[PDB]
RNA sequence: AAUAUGAAUUAAUGCGAAGUUGAAAUACAGUUACCGUAGGGGAACCUGCGGUGGGCUUAUAAAUAUCUUAAAUAUUCUUACA
RNA sequence: GGAUUAAAACUAGAGUAGCGAAACGGAUUCGAUACCCGUGUAGUUCUAGUAGUAAACUAUGAAUACAAUUAUUUAUAUAUAUAUAUAUAAAUAAUAAAUGAAAAUGAAAGUAUUCCACCUGAAGAGUACGUUAGCAAUAAUGAAACUCAAAACAAUAGACGG
RNA sequence: GAGCGUUAAUCAUAAUGGUUUAAAGGAUCCGUAGAAUGAAUUAUAUAUUAUAAUUUAGAGUUAAUAAAAUUAAUUAAAGAAUU
């Protein structure tokens, strides 16, 4: 769509109405808009750095910067065809934001598929309030989950306790297993202790599933019978 | 979605992530402050402010804003 | 056209009116002798008995000239003067005879626009 | 062929001046000052330039680490006193032009702003600070005085503990470095904008223009510039805590409260006889230590100027700095050690303080001579396109955080109103955050008002009294 | 340039004409009783009677 | 709409505007030159307050499209001296006006 | 603006450039030559299965 | 090359229509002189040497090793929702070059159509090349130079 | 429809501009997600309170 | 030999009115039209061969859908809580 | 200037199933030199030639520089937690801008540059005459007079449609 | 207006043009002339041109590596059906 002119120049068109006398009374917005001018450039802006990984955009490595031989054993003595194509488009294309943590996140849930079954709430509370010390995995305010492992791994590599990401990741994974085992026992024991003091429960999870399956299996019984009678008659033909 | 991009918004985009364009909140904040000052000015001047929103669920916000 | 095509002759056609009285040979009028007086039928949607005359000009060209005015005394062998101007509804009649010249008299009892019909001023 | 020391560029209707001496931290020499002074006169005559933006090309490393005094020291050692007086006539004349400039000037203090750098920003009502800002006046350690009209600005713009120029004297005599948010809260910076947002702000400044039939020199346009910057301000860091606690503010307000004929010894007495909290007592000893490692002559000269340029008009204060600078490079009475100290620290790298020799107490007449024009050396400030003088900045107050004297005036007025109402801290915060048009929603304004009431006001019943 | 001064005399040079003030002054010395009226540069043509 | 006018009498410079099939060539004129343009343009200039103008219409001479094209040309094809000066950061001087100034 | 638009290669720079370019051409010729001999060796190993008599 | 200059003039018009803030042009002496005149006249915000990928942040000496990858990067200006550089056209064309004496250049700047060249309009820049230097026509008239009328920018 | 009528009627307009929305159609665009009720209500709330402060400042100047 | 003139003699074509013999074209025009070419026929036209769309893009479903605290809790909330 | 150039046609010699101008018959019809049916010659096939014409069409000459997006394929390259992911070109589809009488075009029918071909109301006419080429059919080149104020394109609303 | 009209003529009155669909892209490509057009840097000259040197972005040559099995001409074969 064409860059519109009439929406941002309401003040100038209105001023012509007032100066000529076509409009007798100044509108209430008139003074406010005059003091706060609209932005009217609507230009495309170049960008020279990917904010996520700090990669520089718009830099060409000259042959003088590649004095040594390549992986093929050949020296570079002239620009290649790619170096001779103008790359202005890269300055204007929104950069693809990338994060190392994304790679670890995909790994964690590939190694632990059932962690996906633990519901996650994507609704944020207040990102600005998060005061986390990742020297430990547990934090007040957030659940224990895969993200706890990833942030712990980053802290280890950031503090240089471990050098390889794999080693830091494995170290964090074991801390995660220990915390998961203490919670699996606290829940089992809490249920056992409550039943031993006379706690009664209406429906268990297993019972809930049986009831839901019965509702479905009852509708399925009717349809099967109906469709095993239309077939018999239709086949009789 | 980046597939639905209207390239005239290029200057507002911070980047693309998970198949969508990420809006630059630093610009959103500056634009928001400017827009807020306009509303305050018109309100303090006695002008008529109309809030238009026709997507489901917006009525409650629209009524209280008015 | 390209610049070189213009150099080779390409250009806008010229606008200049073309001659509609070629038989006069670029003369205001030419004398002639009436070969045969005739009556012709206008092309549609007009209806009338238009008086014309075939004339042999002093240059050998034979033309058809319209006799204007109400009533004429033109006959065969009458000396007439022919000027340019076609009769729109008569195809092929591209000339006019001048009233009040040669043997063609002026329109009888003409009051208005006398100069166009060879009529002298009444005392 | 060489890169110009200062680069001038067009930003729509804004003219950008960029300091281009990265290797020297943008130090200001006579060449830089002269270029900027001449180009600003042209921009003042131009009808297509709405505002000017003074920035650096080295940000966030430094904006201006100070005037080039190391070169002035070599001049003194070579008796090139004419060269030295040219360096100060150019710099001080540029500081006077900026102070009286009729069009908005917006300085981006994105980095070390010390010495001459302070002169480039302190005199502009739009002096923007960032997280990387480092404001300081480290002249007492080099044997010089607080120059670039800092003795006329600081006593008039500081916000806290500056009723009698106590805080102004603390910064000028101790050379304490203030960083980012603290500079904004003290009044050293009019605005606080994140460095990342400076590019966007610069573009917006170039795009705004006076409306209808208003020139860029009208107060209306100055309001527009202030609003434009405010749209780019962001809330202070959550963890941020003001640098000076009330107890530390009480030490400065008492230990640096002198009379019209006070002396550095009087301050030393207060710092040595201070009584109060343990933090205050310990804080007073720290100041005493620092003030005893400075030049004994510079401290006395600084106090003289602060007590002289705090009630005089701008032109006489800047002119008195030119006289003092010239009367110091040419040490006729061997009363100062500016040249020797400058070589000990800058020309030669020596962490240890220069051993001082002029450790006497200059008399009132001696100080008068050092700060008065010699009838043999005629020096005058270059003429600017405004040629105006005044005793109060025409715009600084409107666009910076309020001072402790402005809050007091409203409490006294409100407390003495026919309404017979009670002044409450909540009412004070509302009156400064949601009433004054130019201060509406100003960053860290409620925090400053609460610091003032908690230290200056007495809460009796549902009212406030100005202790 | 944005701060370059341009005045009537500069305009006169651009238009290759005498300054407008000069034209006014030369038009005031035309009256027979006006100051500056002079006519002698033409008395250089040999005539014989 | 408001149309820019140079000295409230003419247009700023020359205009070559294409409105659909209408080719409009409008030239600014000296004071006292009068309106020497297509009759449709003449009426518009009279109402708008343009006194001096020269021009020629090529290709389509449809009255309706000449009128709309002219209005569009006066707004979208003109730039005031002030707007040019501010955009380029330069001073633009009218030599004829300075010649008769003090 | 004052900077020269182009700086000609110094005679030394042209010498080092020629060395690298000659090396590049020579290395590719050698690598192709050795590949052909390695294919001739692998064909000798199987020529006992081929019939010529 | 006048062909290259025609390519650049058309390129700048295309960039103005889409309102890109930064674009590149071929790296040649004529192109650099052309761009520099536009920069000094206020049509271009910035003029930087660079490569095919973008403007250089630090000085990069140009040599035969990298000449093929060099470009000039120019910043376009837009004010009040209008491009400052709206049109850019050649006067002297590759197939019909126009050389004018200083007398005829003065007539062109005075409202007279010379050799079908429409006269200079208010706020328009006409560039002239003389002895391989590019200057404004008004500057050539000041220096009494005769030269080729290259292009007009508005 | 409403935006075009506002232009025709010279009424200044504010709108949330998502990545698929035309910025030039409004006087004061606010770049932001327009599909989430939280994002919309957050931006609307800020604008509404700004209006409230203006209203309170107008009613206060009338009292005093 | 050329140029010009007249010329026995002979070819093509336009307009005008105005009937006649069919109904070729424009809709699927009642056999899709037209292009090139060939043969045939009172006349339009018919037929063969290839080509073109300035005709068929005029294009529009074999249907089937799911479990966590329904509320003393969400739904209320007006600058409050924190 | 040169070369190649569908179908038909022609020259010479082979071939000839099927198809099929023509011709001769059968039907249909008021008539049927047609549409449909039969018998079916040239031709359609091969070899060696002649000829250089088609709605030979994208009814859009070639080259270069340049300009906002999406989708889908293809290719090359890169990476790995090995099958995707990231790049750079090409093709196609739908578009922004721009252009346009509009229909629409969309990387051109946009912004520019260079070179070639071609056009200047309809009808007469791609005709007449001459010339050149060909075995021939023909092909190329290519007018004027007379007459008229017309003639044409895109789109709009109708009417009508076996 | 002592002229007016009319006829015959001259100038002006749109190329600050067009060719998918309205007049108009050559069937196609190859290539000669072109008094057609056409890269970069530097130095001279008598200067948008000339000359010299230098350069590699257009245009080409060879090889390496990978990919593809089409388009011409020719020769040798196969297949369903038809009569
Ligand atoms: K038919
Ligand atoms: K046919
Ligand atoms: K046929
Ligand atoms: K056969
Ligand atoms: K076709
Ligand atoms: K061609
Ligand atoms: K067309
Ligand atoms: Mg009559
Ligand atoms: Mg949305
Ligand atoms: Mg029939
Ligand atoms: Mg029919
Ligand atoms: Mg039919
Ligand atoms: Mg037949
Ligand atoms: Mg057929
Ligand atoms: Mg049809
Ligand atoms: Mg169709
Ligand atoms: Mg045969
Ligand atoms: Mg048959
Ligand atoms: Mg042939
Ligand atoms: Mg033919
Ligand atoms: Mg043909
Ligand atoms: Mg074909
Ligand atoms: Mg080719
Ligand atoms: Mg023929
Ligand atoms: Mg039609
Ligand atoms: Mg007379
Ligand atoms: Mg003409
Ligand atoms: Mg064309
Ligand atoms: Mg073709
Ligand atoms: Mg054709
Ligand atoms: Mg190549």
């Amino acid at each position: 769509m064409k860059i519109q002119t009439n929406a941002v120049n309401v003040l100038q068109r209105t001023s012509a109405y007032l100066k000529s006398g076509l409009l007798k009374e100044t509108p209430a917005w008139y003074n406010v808009v005059a003091s706060i001018p609209p932005s009217t450039k609507f230009t495309r802006e170049p960008r020279f750095k990917n904010p996520s990984n700090g990669h520089i955009i718009g830099k060409l490595v000259d042959v003088t910067e590649q004095p040594h031989a390549n992986n093929k054993g050949l020296y570079k003595t002239r620009p290649n065809s790619s170096d001779k194509r103008v790359g202005v488009k890269r300055l204007y294309r929104p950069p693809k934001l990338t994060y190392v943590e994304d790679r670890l996140r995909s790994l964690f849930y590939k190694q632990h598929p059932w962690e996906l079954s633990r519901p996650k709430i994507l609704v944020e509370n207040e990102i600005g309030d998060e005061n986390y010390d990742w020297s430990h995995m547990l934090q007040i305010g957030r659940p224990l989950d895969g993200e706890s492992v990833i942030q712990r791994t980053m802290y280890l590599i950031k503090t240089k306790q471990y050098g390889d990401m794999v080693e830091a990741y494995d170290h964090a994974r074991y801390e995660f297993y220990a915390l998961r085992m203490q919670e699996e026992t606290e829940q089992q024991v809490a249920l056992e202790e409550a039943e031993m003091f006379g706690s009664l429960f209406g429906v268990s999870a297993i019972e809930h599933g049986i009831q839901k399956e019965q509702e479905v299996l009852d509708v399925w019984e009717k349809k099967v019978v109906e469709e095993t009678e239309l077939m018999a008659a239709r086949t009789s033909n | 979605s980046t597939s639905l991009w209207r390239s005239s918004t290029q200057s507002y985009i911070y980047g693309e992530y998970k198949g969508i364009h990420i809006i630059d909140l630093n610009q959103t904040l500056s634009y928001l402050k400017r827009a807020a000052k306009v509303v305050e000015g018109v309100s303090e001047s006695g002008g008529i402010i109309l809030f238009l929103g026709t997507r489901q669920g917006q009525k409650r916000g629209l009524e209280e804003a008015a | 056209a390209t610049l070189n095509q213009i150099k080779r002759g390409s250009g806008p056609p010229r606008r200049k009116k073309i001659s509609t009285a070629p038989q006069l040979d670029q003369c205001p009028q030419r004398k002639g002798v009436v070969l045969r007086v005739m009556v012709l039928k206008p092309k549609k949607p007009n209806s009338a008995q238009r008086k014309a005359c075939r004339v042999r000009l002093t240059n050998g060209n034979v033309v058809s000239a319209y006799i204007p005015g109400e009533g004429h005394d033109a006959q065969e062998h009458s000396i007439v003067y022919v000027r340019g101007g076609r009769c729109q509804d008569l195809p092929g009649v591209k000339y006019h005879v001048i009233r009040g010249a040669g043997d063609l008299s002026g329109v009888v009892n003409r009051i208005s626009s006398r100069s166009k019909y060879g009529a002298k001023k009444p005392s | 062929t060489d890169a110009p020391p200062v680069l001038f560029t067009v930003q729509d209707t804004a003219r950008v001046i960029t300091l281009n001496r990265p290797k020297k931290l943008n130090a200001l020499n006579a060449e830089m000052s002269e270029s900027m002074f001449k180009t600003l006169n042209e921009y003042a005559k131009s009808d297509t330039t709405n505002l000017v933006i003074l920035k650096s090309s080295n940000r966030p490393r430094s904006f201006c680490a100070g005037g080039d005094v190391a070169t002035v020291a070599i001049f003194n050692f070579n008796k090139e006193f004419a060269k030295s007086i040219k360096f100060f006539t150019d710099e001080y004349s540029l500081n006077f032009q900026i102070a009286t400039y009729l069009k908005p000037i917006v300085t981006f203090m994105d980095g070390i702003t010390m010495g001459g750098g302070v002169g480039l920003s302190i005199h502009t009502p739009f002096r923007i600070a960032t997280e990387n800002t480092k404001w300081a006046m480290p002249e007492m350690d080099i044997g010089f005085f607080p120059d670039v009209g800092s003795t006329f600005a600081l006593p008039r713009i500081v916000t806290l503990a500056n009723s009698n120029s106590q805080m102004a004297l603390y910064l000028c005599l101790t050379g304490e470095v203030v960083t980012g948010a603290d500079a904004y809260m003290l009044g050293l910076a009019s605005h606080y904008v994140s460095s990342e947002n400076l590019d966007a702000l610069q573009k917006r400044l170039g795009e705004i223009s006076p409306p209808f039939n208003n020139d860029p020199q009208s107060a209306y346009f100055f309001g527009m510039v202030n609003e434009s910057i405010d749209e780019f301000v962001s809330p202070l860091p959550k963890d941020y805590v003001f640098k000076y606690s009330n107890e530390k503010l009480n030490v400065i307000e008492a230990c640096f409260n002198l009379s019209k004929n006070g002396t550095i010894e009087d301050i030393m007495n207060n710092l040595r006889q201070y009584e109060g909290s343990a933090e205050g007592k310990a804080f007073a000893q720290e100041i005493k230590t620092k003030l005893l490692t400075k030049s004994p002559s510079s401290l006395q000269i600084a106090l003289r100027l602060v007590q002289e340029n705090s009630r005089d008009h701008i032109e006489s204060a800047i002119k008195r700095d030119l006289y003092t600078a010239a009367n110091m490079c040419m040490n006729q009475d061997s009363l100062v050690e500016f040249s020797e100290a400058t070589k000990h620290k800058l020309i030669d790298k020596q962490r240890v303080p220069y051993p001082w020799t002029k450790k006497e107490q200059l008399f009132v007449s001696q100080l008068t001579s050092i700060t008065s024009p010699k009838p043999s050396l005629p020096m005058s400030l270059l003429r600017n396109t405004s040629n105006v003088t005044w005793t109060q900045y025409p715009y600084h107050s409107k666009y910076q955080l309020p001072t402790e004297q402005e809050i007091a005036a409203y409490i006294e007025k409100r407390t003495n109103d026919d309404t017979g109402a009670k002044v409450t801290e909540r009412e004070v915060l509302n009156h400064f955050a949601n009433v004054i048009p130019s201060r509406r929603g100003k960053l860290g304004i409620q925090s400053l008002c609460k610091i003032v009431c908690e230290r200056k006001c007495e809460e009796v019943n549902d009212g406030l009294r100005w202790k | 340039a944005e701060s370059e001064p341009f005045g009537p005399v500069d305009a006169a040079h651009v238009l290759e004409l005498e300054p407008a003030v000069e034209t006014l002054r030369n038009l005031s010395t035309v009256g027979e009783h006006s100051s500056g009226h002079q006519q002698s540069t033409n008395k250089n043509t040999k005539v014989i009677y | 709409k408001e149309i820019p006018r140079y000295e409230n009498r003419t247009i700023y410079g020359d205009i070559d505007f294409r409105y659909h099939g209408v080719k409009l060539h409008l030239r600014s004129a000296k004071p006292g030159f009068g309106l020497r343009v297509n009759h449709v343009i003449f009426e518009i200039c009279e109402c708008a307050g343009i006194k001096d103008l020269s021009g020629k219409v090529y290709k389509s001479r449809n009255d309706m499209n000449i009128a709309k094209g002219t209005i569009e040309a006066f707004t979208k094809a003109q730039k005031t001296l002030d707007e040019v000066a501010l955009g380029r950061g330069k001073k633009l001087v009218d030599v004829r006006k300075v010649y008769y100034s003090s | 603006m004052s900077q020269p638009l182009l700086r000609n290669r110094s005679p030394e720079e042209s010498e080092l450039l020629k060395l690298k370019r000659n090396y590049n051409r020579s290395l590719l010729n050698f690598q192709a030559h050795k590949k052909k001999l390695n294919e001739l060796l692998n064909l000798y190993h199987v020529a006992n299965e081929f019939i010529v008599t | 090359s006048l062909v290259k200059l025609a390519n650049t003039c058309a390129h700048l018009q295309n960039c103005s229509k889409v309102r890109v803030a930064l674009t590149s042009i071929p790296y040649t002496k004529l192109q650099l002189q052309f761009a520099y005149n536009l920069y000094q006249q206020g049509f271009l915000s910035s003029l930087q040497k660079g490569s095919t990928m973008g403007p250089d942040k630090d000085f990069v000496e140009v040599t035969p090793d990298n000449i093929s990858t060099r470009r000039l990067w120019v910043g376009l200006k837009y004010r009040d929702n209008k491009p400052v550089l709206s049109s850019c056209k050649l006067i002297s064309k590759p197939n019909s070059r126009i050389h004018l004496p200083m007398e005829d250049m003065k007539k062109l700047c005075s409202g007279v159509t010379i050799r079908n060249i429409k006269p200079l309009q208010p706020g328009e820049l006409i560039l002239v090349r003389a002895h391989n230097n590019i200057m404004d026509i008004n500057e050539a008239i000041s220096k009494k130079l005769d030269g080729e009328v290259l292009c007009r920018v508005k | 429809n409403a935006l075009l009528e506002a232009i025709k009627s010279r009424v200044p307009t504010i709108a949330i501009i998502d990545t698929d929305s035309e910025p030039s159609l409004v006087t004061y665009p606010i770049p932001g997600n327009d599909d989430s009720l939280r994002s919309v209500n957050f931006l609307l709330g800020v604008l509404a309170r700004a209006g409230q402060r203006g209203l309170q400042n107008r009613l206060a100047r009338n009292n005093e």
